Parts: structure tokens; sequence; C-alpha cells
């Protein structure tokens, strides 16, 4: 049987967590805004020659319920921490997500990838260098993605699997 | 005199029963009038035939997307969205009727009916009415919800309108 990886997609509301996940799973860009409660998806993929099963939890970006994230952070094996490159606040919110994951899992070494989404958009407010520096300070990869064009979408999820495998 | 509207609810096309609502036109006239007119359909669009797309037992039943029927749509009688009229009224318990939204000043047609006190929504969602008769129909709709709100049967507003 193939190994299953429990991936969790987190980040501020509207950054494109669902669009990224649905692009990966269904090969479709969701243009509409359907703010998430919580959804789960499954997809088998081949990464570095080994087939595996991605179990992906797509979470809410609702600041009101930050205390309710502990339960899914406990069970997740790796985390995509997503911001949007045209939303500086979403980039500033990354610190709080990473700190919460570290606290809930009681570890400074949790598999995690920093994702700068919406890279198809022209009016960027978060420069790639800023996010690269942040990811370097966390010791984790940074991948720029567009759920709209598919740029980096597979790379983001597959890189997270590699981080889990190398943990 | 505050208006009263009704929904005849169906489950997979079969009648479940009627819920009626008092709309607090005396406190939130603009918001009450939107819901009233969407219930009669007199602008040529409204709630008839639309579904309750999100039902979370212990919390609320949410509906009102009659434009896309997928939880992302709906529109008011004033334009696609309108401002938050006031937050005078609170989510005090089961039966409260309140506007769904996508952030400040984004009321359209989506609404929710509380099945419990939801105090953390005070000041963020405009409360504009309450169940008058048929709260047990709303309780019965909860039977078809789930943790993330996806419904297990199609819960529709088979008919709706205004009562004398
Ligand atoms: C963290 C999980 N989680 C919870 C939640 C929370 C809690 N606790 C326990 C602790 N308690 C403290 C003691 C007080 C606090 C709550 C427990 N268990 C849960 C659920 C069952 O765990 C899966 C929720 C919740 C709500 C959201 C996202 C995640 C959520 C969410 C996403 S979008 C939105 N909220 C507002 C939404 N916007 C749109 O739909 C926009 C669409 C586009 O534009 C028009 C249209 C909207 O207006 N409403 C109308 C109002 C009710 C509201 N939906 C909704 O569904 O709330 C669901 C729920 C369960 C009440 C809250
Ligand atoms: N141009 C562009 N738009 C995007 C991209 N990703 C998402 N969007 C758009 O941004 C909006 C929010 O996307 P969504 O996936 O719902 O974000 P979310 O992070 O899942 N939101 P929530 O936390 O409420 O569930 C939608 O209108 C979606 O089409 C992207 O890469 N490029
Ligand atoms: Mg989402």
């Amino acid at each position: 049987g193939m190994t299953e990886y429990k991936l969790v997609v987190v980040g501020a509301g509207g950054v494109g967590k669902s669009a990224l996940t649905i692009q990966l799973i269904q090969n479709h860009f969701v243009d509409e805004y359907d703010p998430t409660i919580e959804d789960s998806y499954r997809k088998q993929v081949v990464i570095d020659g080994e087939t595996c099963l991605l179990d992906i939890l797509d979470t809410a970006g609702q600041e009101e319920y930050s205390a309710m994230r502990d339960q899914y952070m406990r069970t997740g094996e790796g985390f995509l921490c997503v911001f949007a490159i045209n939303n500086t606040k979403s980039f500033e919110d990354i610190h709080q997500y990473r700190e919460q994951i570290k606290r809930v899992k009681d570890s400074d070494d949790v598999p995690m990838v920093l994702v700068g989404n919406k890279c198809d958009l022209a009016a960027r407010t978060v420069e790639s260098r800023q996010a690269q520096d942040l990811a370097r300070s966390y010791g984790i990869p940074y991948i720029e993605t567009s759920a709209k064009t598919r740029q980096g979408v597979e790379d983001a999820f597959y890189t997270l699997v590699r981080e889990i495998r190398q943990h | 005199v505050n208006p009263t509207v009704f929904f005849d609810i169906a489950v997979d096309g079969e009648p479940l029963g009627r819920v009626s609502f008092e709309l607090f036109a005396d406190k939130v006239p603009k918001t009450a009038e939107n819901f009233r007119a969407l219930s009669t359909g007199e602008k040529g669009f409204g709630y008839k035939g639309s579904c309750f797309h999100r039902i979370i037992p212990g919390f609320m039943c949410q509906g009102g997307d009659f434009t896309r029927h997928n939880g992302t749509g709906g529109k008011s009688i004033y334009g696609e969205k309108f401002e938050d009229e006031n937050f005078i009224l609170k989510h005090t318990g089961p039966g409260i009727l309140s506007m769904a939204n996508a952030g400040p000043n984004t009321n359209g047609s989506q609404f929710f009916i509380c099945t419990a006190k939801t105090e953390w929504l005070d000041g963020k969602h405009v409360v504009f009415g309450k169940v008058k008769e048929g709260m047990n129909i709303v309780e019965a709709m909860e039977r078809f919800g789930s943790r993330n709100g996806k419904t297990s049967k199609k819960i529709t507003i088979a008919d709706c309108g205004q009562l004398e």
C-alpha cells in the first residue's frame, strides 16, 4: 500500500488556499469566493519515483476562530503556509500561523513550506526577496504559486511531501 | 406593524413544513425590506426555489443564494450588496434571523437562522428578524447538516411569501 501524507493548507482568508487545492485536485481554477469552513481532499501522485496518497485539509482563514485550529494542527504532518503576494497583511500573518503550529506540535522542526500565491498578478506588494529571507530564517522552502495559471502548484505540494519524507 | 414572511421547506422535493419569520422593520427597515421583497419575489427574483446550502447542527441553517445556488452568490434589492444597517440586535439564541456576509458592508441575500446562541457574531452580522412559528422545522432541517455544513439532502424553499 502507498504511504499517505496528511497535508494541511493554512493562511489568512482569501489568499487562495482553496484555489490552490482545487487546482491540484481537480485541474480547475475557482474564480468565485467561497470562504471555507473545512474541506478534505485525496489525490494519488508520484514524487521522486514513489507513489503516495495526499490527504489534504483545506482550512478556514477566519481570524475569529484561531483557537479552533489547534485540533487540526495536532493531526497534520506538514503545512503549507500561504500568503498572497499582493496582500502584505497576509504575509505578516504568516508568523502567527507558524508560531501556532510550533506551539501545538511542541516542536521547532515541523515540515512546512512557505507559499506566496497569486504570482500571476501584476501589483505585487510582497517582494520575492522578502519572502525568501523569511523562509530562510524559518529553515523552510519558499515557492511562488498561481492557482490561476497552475505555476508552482504541484511544486508546492510535492515539496511539502519531500519535507515530510526528510523530517 | 412588522411584516411576517413564510418559507415552505422541502427535503428532496417533499414537504417538510412551514417556518414563518417576524422581520424587525422597526429596528432595521432597510434590511427587513430586502428580505421581505426577496420572499415575495416582487422584484422578479428571490428566495423561491433556492436551497439551504450550509447547515451545521448546533449552530445555524444558512441559505439565500438564489443566483448561483452554490453558496457564493445572491443579491439584494438595492444592488449586489448593501451596507450594514446597524448591529442593535444580538444573536441571543435559537430562531434569530441574521444576514450572512463576506466582511463589512457586504449584505446581499444570504441569511442564516440560528439554532443556538452565537454571541461572537454580534457586531459582525446584522440581526433583522426571528422565527415566529415553525422553529421545529428549522430543528428538523438540522437533521440534514454536517460538521462542515454540507447537506445530506437538498433542502429547498419550495414556496415563500408574505403573510397578512
Ligand atoms: C473553525 C471552524 N468554524 C466554525 C466553528 C466554530 C466553533 N466554535 C466553538 C467555540 N465557540 C466559542 C465558545 C464561543 C465559537 C465557535 C465550533 N465549530 C465550528 C465548526 C463546526 O468546525 C468545523 C465556524 C466557522 C465559520 C467559518 C469558517 C470556519 C468555522 C466561516 C467561513 S465563511 C463564514 N464563516 C461567514 C459566512 N460567510 C459566507 O458564507 C459568505 C459567502 C460568500 O459571500 C456570501 C457568503 C457567513 O456569513 N455565515 C453566517 C453566520 C455563520 C457562518 N456563516 C458559519 O457558517 O459559521 C459556522 C460556525 C460553526 C457557526 C462557526
Ligand atoms: N489572480 C488570482 N486569484 C486567485 C488566486 N488564488 C485565489 N484567487 C482568488 O482569490 C479569491 C479567494 O480565493 P480562495 O481560494 O477562496 O481563498 P482562501 O484562502 O481559500 N479563502 P478562505 O480562507 O476564506 O477559505 C477567489 O476569488 C479566487 O479566485 C491566484 O493564484 N491568482
Ligand atoms: Mg478556502
